[PDB]
DNA sequence: TCCGATCGGTACCGGACATGTAAAGAGCAGACCACCGACAAGT
DNA sequence: ACTTGTCGGTGGTCTGCTCTAACGTCACGGCCAACCGATCGGA
């Protein structure tokens, strides 16, 4: 049955990030991240979104949207 | 004990480092040379004058409201310009 | 002694989700801020 | 020579208070719609 592929299923999930309008300032997509290394970026494409087909583990970014963050101490 | 210009230097740096409007109290609190005023109408026309004497410079300050949500206004100085 | 009212209770783990109307308008005043004029004393 | 605390003015915006004079005069809306047991207050 697992060699088969007998009793094999295909599930489907969806993510959705939203760039709302804040009070303390605008929400910009984009693959900035200031902190990380270089190789996470690898399947991302000029506007911060994975690629169509890219293989996505565990931890793995799909979207970077980055947020500000205001005057803090 | 400021210097008027070094007082000028930190206001520019501030106002260009800057990427949100910041209104009169703000400036007033953080900014170094602003804390000596004996009372808010001296602090106020100060300012003015500064202001005044920076835009002689040619330098295009922008004046708007610090958000969307709020009434006050503020200042920031464009890069690009 | 009988009986119409009133208050107390009724298993557990898993999950799910966010409101739907306004019968108005005008005159006067107060607080605060972006733009400004003078004027003498300290720098 | 340059600069600043002190003084006074305009206009805009946000916020609050007071006023308006034909005649007008005591609300629908109703769930509840279980089931058993114990207790206090009228008849």
């Amino acid at each position: 049955l697992v060699e088969e592929d007998v009793l094999t299923s295909i599930h489907i999930e969806e993510h959705e990030i939203d760039a709302r309008d804040t009070k303390l300032g605008a929400e910009e997509i984009t693959r900035d991240i200031p902190n990380v290394s270089d190789e996470v970026l690898a399947d991302l494409d000029e506007r911060g979104i994975v690629r169509i087909g890219a293989e996505v583990r565990d931890g793995d970014i799909l979207v970077g949207k980055v947020t500000p963050k205001g005057e803090t101490e | 004990a400021v210097s008027k210009v070094e007082r000028l230097m930190n206001l520019v740096i501030a106002l260009l480092s800057t990427r949100t409007y910041l209104p009169a109290e703000k400036i007033r609190t953080t900014v170094a040379g602003y804390a000596d005023s004996p009372s808010d109408e001296a602090f106020s026309r100060m300012f003015e004058r500064d202001k005044n004497e920076l835009r002689d410079l040619g330098i295009p300050l922008e004046t708007g409201r610090v958000s969307k949500w709020d009434s006050t206004e503020g200042y920031r100085i464009n890069r690009d310009s």
